[PDB]
């Protein structure tokens, strides 16, 4: 029932809305918005360079985001970092996240 | 008079696309005309083998037989056979090997544990343990690589795969790297990689600096602008 | 453009609910504008449109306005009411603006974050 | 012996924790495991210990590693899980550790929240 305003994936907020229609009052309703956020504390600030500091501040400017640099790994679309491997060396590539990274 | 026959790792085809077959054998008497033949499964021999071994130092002496082949065909899965014909015993030792055929695919489940806070206080070393798990067909290769340089492998000792007690099928191994506390303690996140034929893109990494690995601490400082 | 919702007070006599739909600060006149209301366009009558009357601060710029009535009973379906501007120095010459009851400013928030390892996934 | 707990990873997963014990560079060979809860032992299967492994950083001082897998529906419970380990240079032939999951347990919070409209 509920209204999504906003549904960021790769900030994990997502604002709802939902009217609650009062007790069959008349219109002394108030409209109500629900917010919600899954914080990781288990990321880098360069979401996709694991060789950064963790992260401290969370900035939400809703503004912003009611409409690129946002920290969760989005599960559907998915990252890489070109890593050297050495047997000779080679500067090849990777997948930095498993089951989304899959050429099907 | 003991051979290795040694099958190219999958990682080694897929970073080198070159896929080298060899078998040695170790601590044999090196007299010279010692000859191997690389032949098939049809008996029909294929390329030859040259930069071929020499005499060691200790007495355990030894013999590179070098191979080709197509990929595909052992994808496709034919037994290989290089065979010793030296006069130490002229008798025609066979050496068959092939691929497997049936195994499954399974991938890694790369987790990496941080080093105990006990050996934090013996002051000096420090110990991290890349991890791979519940994955077929065995053979899975690693290296460890941090700060975008390489770590040559006398650094980490890496085991080999061995079936889990719960899983039926799925290997695992391990992988351990031993670094002064200070450098830990200097931050200096480490990265270890793995590549394996059930891998997407065939290869995924995890890393762990002090602070991801066990803190003790969480400082969480954010704000909310704008509701 | 923007669109203000009526007065709370407005909504206590009972019946006038009325609209407002707006412009700023734009150069030139001759601007039209019109209101939807689920892609059907509103009664010409139904509101009342203004004149560009030139701003006060503004060097040359223009504004105007149009303003618009109906049951506050209906203020309860909504829907919204699209206010079509029309003016031709937009990219597509329409920069439409809407506003409805859930629209607006709530006074009831409940702000829910949580905290986990278990993230850096948004599912 | 320094006995590690399982990846917040895998407790993530909330799958089968494993918990890995870590014998270190030491001398000779021959080093032995089991594990122990509650001081009764589990059966040699519940677990797998490599043979020793030299070391590479040090001289032929060696190391190995045996690793216990449980269900962590069980680790979440308590549980001690104490891994013994007996090698003859030992000054009295058996030590133990254990760890459970207050082990790595963070200990403090440091949240900031500054919730506003600005
Ligand atoms: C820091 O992040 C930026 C963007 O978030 C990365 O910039 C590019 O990332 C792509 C990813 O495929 C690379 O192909 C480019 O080469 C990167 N450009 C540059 C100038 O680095 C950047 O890579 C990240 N930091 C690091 C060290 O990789």
């Amino acid at each position: 029932e509920r209204i999504v305003l906003v549904d960021n994936k790769c900030k994990c907020a997502r604002i709802t809305s939902r009217i609650i229609r009062s007790s069959e009052d008349p219109n002394e309703d108030i409209v109500e918005r629900n917010i919600r956020i899954i914080v990781p504390l288990n990321n880098r600030e360069n979401i996709s360079d694991p060789t950064s500091p963790l992260r401290t501040r969370f900035v939400y400017h809703l503004s912003d985001l009611c409409k690129e640099t946002c920290y969760t790994y989005d599960r559907n679309k998915c990252y890489t970092a070109v890593v050297p491997l050495v047997y000779g060396t080679k500067m090849v590539e990777t997948a930095l996240t498993p089951d989304a990274c899959y050429p099907d | 008079i003991r051979v290795f026959a040694i099958p190219p790792s999958f990682a080694s085809i897929f970073l080198t696309k070159s896929t080298k077959l060899t078998c040695l054998v170790t601590d044999l008497t090196t007299y010279d005309s010692v000859t191997i033949s690389w032949t098939r499964q049809n008996g029909e021999a294929v390329k030859t083998h040259t930069n071929i071994s020499e005499s060691h130092p200790n007495a355990t002496f030894s013999a590179v037989g070098e191979a080709s082949i197509c990929e595909d065909d052992w994808n496709s899965g034919e037994r290989f056979t290089c065979t010793v014909t030296h006069t130490d015993l002229p008798s025609p030792l066979k050496q068959t090997i092939s691929r497997p055929k049936g195994v499954a695919l399974h991938r890694p489940d790369v987790y990496l544990l941080p080093p105990a806070r006990e050996q934090l206080n013996l002051r000096e070393s420090a110990t991290i343990t890349c991890l791979v798990t519940g994955f077929s067909p065995a053979d899975v290769f690693v290296q460890w690589m941090q700060r975008g340089q390489p770590l040559s492998p006398e650094k980490y000792v890496t085991s080999a795969p061995m079936p889990e007690p719960q899983a039926p099928g799925r290997y695992f191994a391990h992988s351990i790297l031993t670094v002064s506390e200070e450098e830990w303690n200097t931050g200096e996140t480490y990265t270890c990689v793995v590549a394996h034929e059930a891998l997407p893109n065939r290869v995924t990494e995890r890393t762990v600096d002090k602070s991801t690995g066990k803190p003790t601490l969480y400082n969480v400082s954010l704000v909310m602008s704008d509701t | 453009v923007y669109l203000l919702p009526p007065a709370r007070e407005q909504l206590n006599l009972r019946e006038s609910a009325t609209i407002t739909c707006l412009v700023t600060g734009f150069s030139p006149a001759d601007v039209f504008v019109q209101w939807m209301q689920r892609g059907q366009p509103l009664s010409p009558e139904k509101y009342v449109t203004s004149a560009p009357m030139p701003e006060p601060q503004a060097p040359g710029r223009y504004f105007a306005h149009s303003i618009l009535t109906v049951s506050e009973e209906e203020w309860n379906t909504g829907e919204t009411y699209t206010c079509v501007v029309a003016h031709e120095a937009l990219p597509n010459r329409v920069t439409e603006r809407t506003v409805d009851k859930s629209t607006g400013k709530p006074t009831l928030y409940n702000v829910s974050l949580v905290m986990s390892d278990t993230a850096g996934t948004c599912y």
